[PDB]
Order: C-alpha cells, then sequence, then structure tokens
C-alpha cells in the first residue's frame, strides 16, 4: 500500500 | 552517494510529489547497491518549480528529511517532516 502526496 | 539539498517554498509549494508505503519498516532493498529498509522517493518534480531547481529528480529516494533520519518510515512520518517548516525544507536525497 503506497501513497503520493503533492508537496 | 547520499547528497543534501534546500528547497524554498515558492508560488507553486516545492514542487514535488513523494510516493511511498503507507507503514513501517519492511523488506530490505538496496538502492544503487548500498542496502536499505524501504524508502520513501521523489514520483514527480514540477518543471521550474523549486525541488527541480535544487536539483532534486524523479525517483530520488529520500534517506533525510530536516535532518531526521527517515529509513523504512512511514509516508505520513515523511509527509509531517517536509511539512515541518514554514517554508524552507532540507532532503538528504540518493538519485538512482
Amino acid at each position: 500500500e503506497e501513497w503520493s502526496t503533492v508537496m | 552517494s547520499p547528497r543534501v539539498v534546500r528547497i524554498v517554498k515558492s508560488e507553486s509549494g516545492y514542487g514535488f510529489n513523494v510516493r511511498g508505503q503507507v507503514s513501517e519498516g519492511g523488506q530490505l532493498r538496496s538502492i544503487n547497491g548500498e542496502l536499505y529498509a524501504p524508502l520513501q522517493h521523489v514520483s514527480a518534480v514540477l518543471p521550474g518549480g523549486a525541488a527541480d531547481r535544487a536539483g532534486v529528480r524523479k525517483g530520488d529516494r529520500i534517506l533525510e528529511v530536516n535532518g531526521v533520519n527517515v529509513e523504512g518510515a512511514t509516508h505520513k512520518q515523511v509527509v509531517d517532516l517536509i511539512r515541518a517548516g514554514e517554508k524552507e525544507l532540507i532532503l538528504t536525497v540518493l538519485s538512482v
């Protein structure tokens, strides 16, 4: 389970 | 080799995406032949954004955020560390 977040 | 980059937010935030596991720890995997626990990585770099201008590249693995070791870290830990400063971010990254 991977998440991607905009920084 | 690992290197340190300093990034100051622009209009557009820092201009990168971070991707990786939700959990803590897990299966070891080498990066450039060096053994590590799972590492979050840079999944996107906004052209012309702050991260791009600091030399961050797609695929860079994140070893430290703001001087804190994030080997094996959860995604939340890394996101929260990136958010620690109001405008400045220091990363230790490893390009692949």
